[PDB]
DNA sequence: TTTGAAAAGCAAGCATAAAAGATCTAAACATAAAATCTGTA
């Protein structure tokens, strides 16, 4: 059989077809899935990125600032934690299905509060005041196919492997149909909310539909970007059955920022350490040596990513580079490799936090070849005259041949007018371009200061600046030639 | 420790391929462009460089036939491993099948596969893959190329087999699109016309002597030989270079289609002067000579005409003809005469009953005659015949509905046609035109 | 100096040494001895035939490889193309314009 | 034989239909590995 294409590289999953609806006689058949082994969930890859160490490793003053800085290692939520526990609380405990949205900017605390109230309901589930429950956690942006959720979550409840239509079912008719005294109550945080929705929002109707239903005793926690994401993306069917009740993370001020860095450094800072002053390593309580980071510049940084985000991330990561910026230049003083007092100063935090403010747009324009800089030049004269905010390439070309023909009495324009028609060279012909034209075209379209039309005649195209035009006047002026004329 | 060939006229690109291409892949660029117009000598080069120096690895392929881009991976895949079959026999392989790449990292997976087995190798050697004509592809797009140049950087660098990429290129403005990529680059401009002479001569000579015509009309009726065939390409030149240009296969057409008429009128006259020869086959030098419906149908396409380039109200001045009993006042015609001479632009849009009202004004010809034309069911069959000839479009060209009032109609032939169509039928259409430019 | 020069153009116009290295590979490898090389690397005339052999395929060098009707039907359809205020053209009307130039020339 | 006067032609300008096409999607057509259903055995 000849076949007219072929798939040569397909991969199936073992995953069955029969959902759950199918596997009993009837609803009063069903057992006690509590009592199951495979249900409700009653790593083998961590063994294969280990080696052996065969070098002492350095470790300064600084690495313990820096690796106690990190996300990975709550002053500033108590009272979203406090609904969120009181909510999920009274759900456990009355076996009752319900929706807690969560919404907020990145980095206010959303997962880590949530994943908090969970481990203190599991140790209140621990030691007997409510039933005991399944924690499910779907994260949005770690799905392949946004329908996968269907295939993890019933992994999760079941133990069975199946497809993601026949999963949907399986969770429908367990929702629906299956006794609150013969099964178990779920939890499930569905994190990045918006990656969950398509263009018919399927996903979104079922999980809030689920919640809806008398038997499912099914507790959804959905942590979302803003408030008014149902408003705008969902349905007035998904919007009603989510609630009015939403739970705002917002970003943090500047105090709870520092309190959340200064209890990251609340054993280091203002310490003791043992330092060997051939090499630099260090070891918490040869020189002992005291370390400590400021309070006003921790206070400033705090201040400064309060007031732009709130970002509990970005703060840690300010101080992390401030410390790194520290430890670079003292073992660059020190000359110390890898194998009295050291203050994590105020200017350091502020090197910090202008290297994401410093804009090397100018930096780089500055530093271009003069022909580039003359296309840049060009094209703003071009702006200035027709006043278009895009212009013809053609038109370009023929405002490079003028500005070069008007001042043929500048002494750089007397000595470089040979290399931009004729490359410095005799045989070599007067040509219609200057020389690398097409090579400062593709190299101001690769640094995204142009935009360039998809057209194939080269003279009616036009090009665009993508930049803003007083920093590329800004940057003709720093030259001397282009200053003149 | 490479042979440089000698090219006639390409010297400077034979000098750059020497330059460039060794059996060292530590001085070899991974990427190499030859870049000209068809015609160029890129391709004849390349074999004789090639051919000069058979220990180097060449992979021929030509994108021209692969079509897309799919094609043109399985098909490295499969002339890679076959050409590594063919150079190493008694090294033990594993045939993996080329119809296993779909996608780009799936061809650098099946590269990494069939070079590891290849370690057991003493020195390290070239691969040399020539695309001849990548920008060819009819399936093209700008960033396949980009593939292409950062494929050797997803490949091993410690590998025996280092895998040498040798583009072809036709269009300027595709390899100025790459131009910070900085690949080395060599340009073959075209010829000029003593250099394609020269070309022709070296290359058709031979066979021109050879030919069966030349040896059966001296027989029936080698220097001069040579002489003979070497003057009618310098008298092909000549005649044709100014409407060939600098094209070497349009002149070879030439010489392929003027050689057997110029071969009949050599006598025992013509065959020792070369002016009498031309004058008795002038006629091969004067042109080039590459060349190969109902009476309802013509007269409806002439109407289209009509309605295409003439305006619709001038049409009462031209065929209205009736008594009038009504009084009212004939159109005047138009006030001056417009110089834009309209049957050069494109065919203007009409209605089917404008084409309906003039085609029963000038179709030929006691109280139950009816002299006129209806518009029964054939002029509409005609009509829709047409359509389908192509000779009649629409604005609609798929799922077209005939029957809309909103699609409009217009004449799909020039004017070269319908002045032949228009004579077969003896209907004066230039007397229509004769009011205007 | 020769090569000062050339660094100079290349600052000026390119500011690449991966441009200024795929000349100078050709420099050194088509020279057969050491006087050849070094005779090279002082006059640099080899980067004077590298920069115009990389622009013989542009607008220049294809406008100096037609032929006169090429030419001629080239500037018939520019003086059309000027005097249409879209730029636009055909063959019928650079014909025309040729044409009316042959006979001018006649 | 004139004669004025209404039908008709030309031109500029602006609102607007319409062509051309860029972008995208649904459906027909096509393959294919795992699960599931018959069907004897
Ligand atoms: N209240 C807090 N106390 C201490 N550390 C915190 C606090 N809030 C946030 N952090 C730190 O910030 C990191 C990021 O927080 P988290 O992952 O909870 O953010 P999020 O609000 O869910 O944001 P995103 O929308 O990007 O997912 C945490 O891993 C932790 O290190
Ligand atoms: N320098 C030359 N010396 C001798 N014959 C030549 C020369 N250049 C071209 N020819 C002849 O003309 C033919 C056309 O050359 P070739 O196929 O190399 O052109 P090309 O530039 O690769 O074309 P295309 O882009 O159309 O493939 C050659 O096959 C050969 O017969
Ligand atoms: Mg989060
Ligand atoms: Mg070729």
């Amino acid at each position: 059989v000849i076949r007219k294409f072929t798939k040569k590289n397909v991969a199936r999953a073992k995953k069955k077809y029969t959902p759950f609806s199918k596997r009993f006689k009837s609803i009063a058949a069903i057992p006690d899935l509590t009592s199951l082994p495979e249900f409700y969930g009653n790593s083998r890859f961590e063994n294969k990125l280990k080696t052996t160490q065969k070098h002492q490793i350095v470790e300064t003053i600084f690495s313990k600032v820096k690796k106690q800085l990190n996300s990975s290692y709550l002053p500033a939520r108590e009272n979203e934690f406090a609904s969120i526990y009181l909510s999920a609380y009274s759900a456990i405990e009355s076996d009752s299905a319900t929706t807690i949205y969560v919404a907020g900017t990145p980095g206010v605390g959303k997962t880590l509060t949530v994943r908090e109230v969970v481990k203190e309901l599991l140790s209140s589930s621990a030691q007997r005041e409510i039933p005991d429950f399944l924690y499910v956690e779907i994260n949005g942006l770690k799905m392949v196919k946004p329908t996968d959720c269907y295939e993890t979550l019933w992994n999760k409840v079941s133990g069975e492997r199946l497809t993601w239509a026949a999963s949907m079912e399986s969770l429908e008719f367990y929702f629906k149909r299956v006794p609150k005294n013969k099964k178990k109550t779920i939890v499930v945080l569905l994190d990045e909310l918006d990656a969950m929705v398509t263009k018919s929002q399927d996903i979104m109707y079922n999980f809030f539909n689920w919640t809806t239903y008398e038997n499912a005793k099914l507790i959804v926690i959905a942590v979302a970007n803003t408030m008014d994401l149902p408003e705008r993306q969902l349905g007035n069917k998904i919007t009603s059955r989510i609630g009015f009740t939403r739970i705002m993370f917002t970003g943090y001020t500047h105090e709870e920022l520092k309190n959340i860095i200064d209890l990251r450094l609340k054993g280091l800072n203002d310490s003791f350490f043992y330092v060997d002053t051939k090499t630099g390593n260090a070891i918490l309580i040869v020189r002992k040596v005291r370390l400590r980071m400021s309070a006003d510049a921790i206070e400033i940084a705090s201040r400064k990513v309060a007031s732009v985000s709130g970002d509990a991330r970005r703060a840690l990561k300010v101080c992390k580079r401030a410390a790194e910026i520290a430890e670079k230049h003292y073992m660059a003083k020190h000359g110390y490799g890898y194998d009295g007092v050291q203050t994590v100063h105020i200017t350091h935090v502020m090197k910090a936090l202008n290297e994401t403010l410093n804009s090397h747009v100018i930096t780089f324009m500055t530093r271009l070849s003069f022909t580039a800089k003359l296309f840049i030049y060009a094209l703003l004269n071009l702006m200035k005259k027709n006043g278009s905010q895009e212009q013809e390439l053609g038109d370009i070309v023929d405002e490079i041949k003028l500005l070069i023909e008007v001042n043929g009495s500048n002494k750089f324009v007397m000595e470089i007018a040979k290399t931009l028609f004729q490359q410095g060279s005799d045989n070599i012909s007067e040509q219609l371009r200057i020389i690398s034209w097409d090579f400062v075209l593709n190299q101001l379209l690769d640094a995204g200061i142009l935009f360039k039309q998809t057209m194939k005649n080269d003279r009616i195209c036009c090009v665009k600046l993508n930049i803003s035009v007083e920093e590329a006047k800004r940057a003709m002026n720093e030259d001397e030639t282009l200053r003149n004329l | 420790n490479v042979t440089t060939p000698e090219v006639a006229f390409r010297e400077y690109q034979t000098n750059c391929l020497a330059s460039y291409i060794s059996a060292d892949p530590d001085i070899t660029p991974s990427n190499l462009i030859l870049q000209g117009y068809s015609g160029t000598g890129k391709t004849y080069t390349l074999k004789k460089y090639f051919n000069a120096n058979p220990n180097l690895h060449a992979v021929w392929l030509e994108p021209v036939e692969l079509v897309s881009w799919k094609p043109l991976l399985q098909a490295i895949a499969r002339t890679v491993q076959y050409k590594l079959k063919t150079l190493y026999p008694n090294i033990p392989t594993t045939d993996y099948d080329p119809l296993q790449v779909e996608e780009p990292f799936l061809l650098v997976k099946t590269l990494h596969n069939i070079f590891v087995q290849y370690e057991s190798l003493q020195e390290k050697t070239c691969l040399f893959l020539i695309l001849d004509g990548f920008d060819s592809l009819q399936d093209l797009d700008a960033a396949l190329f980009n593939k292409y140049i950062k494929l050797n950087e997803l490949l091993p660098k410690d590998s025996k087999i280092n895998i040498k990429f040798i583009y072809t290129m036709l269009e300027t403005s595709f390899l100025q699109r790459y131009s910070t990529h900085c690949i080395p680059t060599v340009m073959f401009p075209r010829y000029n016309v003593d250099e394609v002479s020269t070309i022709l001569v070296m290359s058709r000579c031979g066979e021109l002597m050879e030919d069966s015509c030349l040896r059966k009309r001296i027989i029936e009726e080698d220097d001069q030989f040579q002489n003979v065939a070497a003057n009618f390409i310098h008298l092909i030149v000549q005649a044709f270079h100014s409407y060939t240009g600098n094209d070497i296969f349009a002149l070879n057409d030439l010489i392929d289609f003027k050689w057997p008429k110029y071969v009949s009128r050599i006598t025992k006259e013509n065959i020792f002067e070369p002016l009498a020869l031309y004058k008795s086959a002038i006629k091969l030098f004067l042109s080039t000579d590459d060349n190969l419906l109902s009476i309802i149908s013509k007269y409806l396409l002439i109407a289209s005409y009509i309605c295409s380039y003439l305006e619709p109200r001038y049409d009462a001045s031209i065929f209205s003809r009736k008594t009038r009993i009504i009084q009212g006042r004939a159109a005047y015609g138009r006030r001056k005469k417009k110089e834009v001479n309209p049957r050069y632009l494109q065919p203007s849009l009409f209605a089917i009953e404008r084409l309906l009202a003039i085609f029963q004004a000038i179709f030929p010809i006691a109280l139950r005659e009816e002299s006129l034309m209806k518009a029964n069911i054939e002029v509409f069959q005609n009509l829709s015949e047409l359509h389908t000839l192509k000779l009649i479009a629409t604005t609609m060209n798929k799922n077209i509905d005939y029957l809309s009032p909103k699609v409009r109609w217009k004449v799909n032939v020039p004017w070269e046609i319908i002045k032949e169509i228009s004579e077969s039928v003896h209907f004066n259409i230039s007397d229509y035109f004769s009011d205007i430019h | 100096s020769n090569l000062n020069r050339h660094i100079r153009m290349n600052f000026e116009t390119f500011r690449s040494l991966p441009t200024l290295k795929n000349s100078i590979i050709p420099l050194v490898a088509t020279s057969k001895n050491f006087g050849s090389l070094c005779t090279a690397i002082k006059s640099c005339s080899f980067l004077d035939i590298y920069n115009k052999n990389q622009l013989s395929n542009n607008l220049t060098g294809r406008l100096q490889s037609l032929s006169d009707l090429e030419l001629a039907i080239l500037i018939s359809a520019a003086r059309v193309a000027l005097r249409a205020k879209d730029g636009s053209f055909n063959f019928n009307l650079a014909y025309a314009e040729y044409e009316k130039m042959i006979k001018a020339i006649n």
